[PDB]
């Protein structure tokens, strides 16, 4: 992992999610369950979606085309073909092999930024509201139930609303 | 995968450098270790260098006598060693191991026998032992020189079923002796004559020499 | 230096059996860093176990690893042909990195006795002024003792002896003990007597010649 | 050698070479450049 | 008490370019571009060349007198001739087809 | 610097160590000096390595080949061979040039990448136990010895235990 | 955005910046107004301009050239002419065209990277003497005058200096 997402903090991804790519893990009162964030999935599908489209659209350029035809009182020629046609499988096979290895690097470190972000965009919303495991999970200092946790999947999760539970739980531990 | 140089022979005092060159097709990604071994006796780890950095580790019982360097490129290992005792006579190895560390082995050299005794390259004086009264036993008495090795074609391989070639010993004079003997009925003693062809490829010597009863 | 000892330092072993090596350390090993290596006559050394029980690539599962802290133990379950050779275990840990002292694991075989001859020296090597007296045993199991006798006087110091591979068809050692004397001091004697003692051998062997004799 | 060039012969381990155009057997790529160095450490700062 | 993180450096001068940046000091590299050649013309995978010193093909498969045709060499992998070859045709000509009888020749089995 | 590491917030490289490419630099009561850390090291030469190796080994593909060898009488094909010939060397240079130059700032940036996620694996320990300097140092509120350090660098610091030592020294210089 | 900085918590750009490509907002007492960081935006145009440069300067290997010279009794070779052109032009059209692609890619995030730098430049200095709202932008809990903030600009700006206004402002609203 570039972005020290999946490789790193997040050591080993969630099999029982089976909606989209990145998502939460909720363990409140009510219960425990999975649930995927659909709207940056999407985004990285529609990305990789025209990655590939991109990567053949763009080769459009092909025409017609023939293979060998000359005699064997004209070698030099039919050698002339050869060295051609030798060399444009020289190129496109060097290009084909390392355009798949150079942009599937990419295509795996894109998901490392989505999920460094996804991550990054809810530690931002509740600052000292919540406890930054390490293990890329967030300990509520207060009671937050199924209607509350939609909040911060929509991301619109208030600050002020919780802000005096969680502040005044944290010097009772301390 | 890996190779070292050829055989050296240095006098006593005199230094000697043995290049182990991995490969690798490009600058090196494993750390070269070094390990010698006195013939008869086991196996003496010397000294490991890393290989991006070319840092390198010693053994506390060499240390002031012996380096070990590192040659980027072409992703070859070197080791040098100073002050050379009779003792130092030895075959010494490079393993690569599995990564830049270096911790465990995996993939080891071919060798380099390197002899410290400081005597001329004398050939093998070959001469003819006689059998002393079912089955006898008769040889070549291979004796007096300098250095190793002297493979033996009895008969130009004609008769190689029970051959035992003895390994050479050091002696009070410094030089290298050795037997070699084969086991035969006494139906064929003094009807088919048994001759043996000693080699010593660093002077050589080709003298035969007939085998008969007294 | 942490220091290795192996044990134990020869097995006699039947193809078929369990074989069961100890590598006791001076001092904890750091981690389970101590690998086991295999060498046979010729050849350089194989990789057989890293990280105390770790297989390296290539290797059958009847070995396999075992132990911890400062005990270890390599076991091999079914003994073959190709498994008789020199086993030494190496830690790795910290440097500097050291090996045990081999142990070795040789075929297990019926007692037999060796066929003792003895070859008096060429007519031809006392020209040169030196006098070899040759006794050689042959195609025996297991160790032995020779001494030699001049004039029924019992001779040390001046005697070298050289020992053959365990081999290949029958499991029998060979023995070539050779006694050097100068033209000055073999013309002094006239009775050369060469006594072997064995585990096979009921009481001890003598065979011998007098000078000049046919 | 695995190739030949009017020049001389070439080893042909690495992919590029700036020999001579015309060659003989199982060359690298003919490139007219002096300097393709590939970058395997990082920023070394004084 | 402190714990502080940083990156290797020593004395390297290697400059690399990059895509962004010219002329960069770095650690450590590679070189990809091969530059060096031996000087003297070889075999290929174990074929002699038919090296023709002072003499063309055309005068080598006749008997040019001028220069010898004792190569009784029975294989190879490519021909070598000079620029202008000293002894093309003592007696002056013209060869049919010669080029591509050049090319038939370049490379023989037996 | 992508990920604002080696141009970025660490100015300059420590030329002390020497053992691998990222690592430590530990200043406690017992004394100062550099320890590199091994492992993620490793996983960087492992990727160079292979990079270097991907961009050889692929093309592979390359076969028999020649030079020139027509009559100034069919010049016309002459200057087709030369169209052709001089036409991949053309696209060979441009091609490896570039790819140079791309792979040179990634492979660049890789390391950036790799010492702003070692930066932050120890970060992410210690989290109101040490203090961010800025350099990209840790002070500690507590002391923590060299037997207590090598639990930074294996990644096995236990928060609970210099959790209260920290907590109450930082109100006393909050007055 | 991959580094999250345009596309993500900075939601939409400063229109009323025209100085540089990076900037900031200042709203203290004496007034607002914008400011842009030249030095960064400098860093930046020096490499795009040149990326440019080098996407274009590499293929200076272009030499002669020409058209079509044959008559139609060899109809043949008049074929393998345009299956080594039409072979080119599918070459470089493709190459280009991703060049393009991959190469604009990268170029859009090199501007994320240097503005998620910039903030994070300004994000250690103060460390708790602000307050990170999540829009990008800081809250001071003290007083800090437009001589104060040429500070942060410049980057010389003294955590002790303003240390205890800010910490004994904390728990006041801390009830
Ligand atoms: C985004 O998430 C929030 C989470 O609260 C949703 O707000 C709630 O909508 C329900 C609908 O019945 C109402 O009961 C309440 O007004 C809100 N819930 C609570 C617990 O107060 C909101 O509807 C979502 N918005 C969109 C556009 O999807
Ligand atoms: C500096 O690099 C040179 C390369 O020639 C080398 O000889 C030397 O050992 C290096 N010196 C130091 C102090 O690292
Ligand atoms: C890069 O370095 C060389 C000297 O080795 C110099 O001639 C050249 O001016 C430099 N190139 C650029 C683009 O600055």
């Amino acid at each position: 992992g570039l972005f020290g997402a999946i490789a790193g903090f997040i050591e080993g991804g969630w099999q029982g999610m089976v909606d989209g790519w990145y998502g939460y893990h909720h363990s409140n009162e009510q219960g425990s369950g999975y649930a995927a964030d659909k709207e940056s999935t999407q985004k990285a599908i529609d990305g990789v979606t025209n990655k590939v489209n991109s990567i053949i659209d763009k080769m459009n350029t092909q025409f017609e085309a023939v293979g060998r035809e000359f005699n064997n009182l004209e070698r030099r020629i039919e050698n002339l073909n050869k060295k051609m046609e030798d060399g444009f499988l020289d190129v496109w096979t060097y290009n084909a092999e390392l355009l798949v290895l150079m942009e599937n690097e990419r295509t795996l470190d894109f998901h490392d930024s989505n999920v460094k972000n996804l991550y990054d965009k809810v530690r931002l919303q509740l600052r000292d509201n919540a406890k930054e495991l390490g293990n890329g999970c967030f300990e509520f200092y207060h009671k937050c139930d199924n209607e509350c946790m939609e909040s911060v999947r929509n991301g619109t999760y208030d600050y002020p609303q919780y802000s005096e539970e969680a502040r005044l739980k944290r010097e009772e531990i301390s | 995968q890996l190779v070292q140089s050829g055989a050296e022979v240095k006098k006593p005092g005199s230094s000697v450098k043995v290049s182990c060159r991995a490969s690798g097709g490009i600058f090196r990604s494993n750390a070269i270790s070094w390990v010698r071994q006195a013939p008869g006796q086991g196996l003496e780890w010397m000294g490991n260098i890393i290989a991006v950095f070319g840092t390198a580790n010693y053994a506390q019982k060499f240390q002031g006598r012996v380096t070990i360097t590192a040659d980027e490129s072409t992703s070859t290992a070197y080791m040098e060693l100073s002050s050379l005792r009779s003792e130092d006579t030895a075959v010494y190895y490079c393993a690569r191991g599995p990564y830049y560390y270096g911790n465990s082995h995996d993939f080891w050299g071919q060798g380099t026998m390197v002899t410290v005794s400081s005597a001329s390259t004398k050939g093998p004086s070959v001469f003819p032992l006689a059998p002393s009264s079912g089955t006898a036993a008769l040889g070549c008495l291979v004796k007096d020189y300098f250095p190793e090795p002297v493979t033996v074609s009895w008969n130009s391989g004609a008769l190689t079923s029970g051959v035992h070639t003895f390994p050479a010993v050091l002696q009070s004079s410094g030089l290298y002796s050795l037997s070699s003997v084969v086991t035969v009925p006494s139906s064929s003693l003094g009807t088919q004559t048994y001759i043996c062809n000693v080699n010593h490829k660093p002077s050589n010597t080709k003298v035969d020499k007939k085998v008969e009863p007294k | 230096e942490i220091v290795l000892t192996q044990s134990p330092g020869t097995l006699s072993l039947s193809p078929g059996e369990r074989a069961t090596l100890s590598c006791r350390a001076s001092q904890s090993v750091s981690s389970n860093y101590l690998a086991w290596f295999q060498q046979k006559p010729g050849q350089a050394p194989r990789l057989l176990i890293y990280g105390a029980s770790n297989r390296a690539t290539g290797i059958p599962d009847r070995f396999s690893g075992s132990g911890s802290g400062t005990d270890f133990t390599l076991a091999i379950s079914r003994l073959e042909p190709e498994d008789f050779a020199v086993y030494y275990c190496q830690q790795y840990g910290t440097s500097p990195r050291t090996f045990g002292q081999g142990t070795k694991v040789e075929i297990k075989r019926t007692v037999a006795a060796p066929s003792v001859f003895i070859f008096p020296p060429s007519d031809e090597q006392l020209k040169s002024g030196t006098a070899s007296v040759v006794c050689l045993l042959n195609n025996f199991y297991p160790e032995a003792k020779v001494q030699w006798k001049v004039d029924n006087a019992l001779q040390s110091g001046n005697s070298q002896e050289s020992v053959t591979e365990q081999d290949s068809k029958d499991s029998t050692y060979s023995l070539s003990s050779t006694l050097t004397l100068s033209k000055a001091d073999y013309e002094k004697h006239k009775v050369y007597a060469c006594e072997v003692t064995h585990q096979g051998l009921s009481s001890p062997v003598t065979k011998s010649f007098n000078r000049g004799e046919c | 050698t695995k190739c030949q060039t009017p020049m001389g012969a070439i080893n042909s381990s690495m992919p590029f070479h700036n020999i001579h155009p015309l060659t003989i057997g199982e060359c690298p790529k003919y490139v007219k450049s002096n300097r393709l160095v590939l970058a395997t450490g990082l920023r070394n700062s004084p | 008490d402190q714990i502080c993180i940083g990156y290797h450096a020593n004395n390297s001068t290697e400059q690399v370019d990059t895509i962004m940046e010219k002329n960069v000091t770095v650690t450590h590299a590679q070189d990809i571009l091969e530059k060096k050649h031996n000087g003297k013309l070889c075999d290929l995978d174990g074929v002699k060349p038919l090296i023709l010193r002072d003499c063309s093909v055309a005068g080598w498969l006749l008997g040019n007198p001028m220069c010898d045709e004792f190569i009784n060499v029975p294989e190879w992998s490519y021909i070598v001739e000079k620029a202008n070859p000293v002894n093309d045709l003592c007696y002056p000509g013209d060869f049919n087809d010669y080029e591509e009888l050049k090319h038939l020749l370049s490379r023989i089995n037996h």
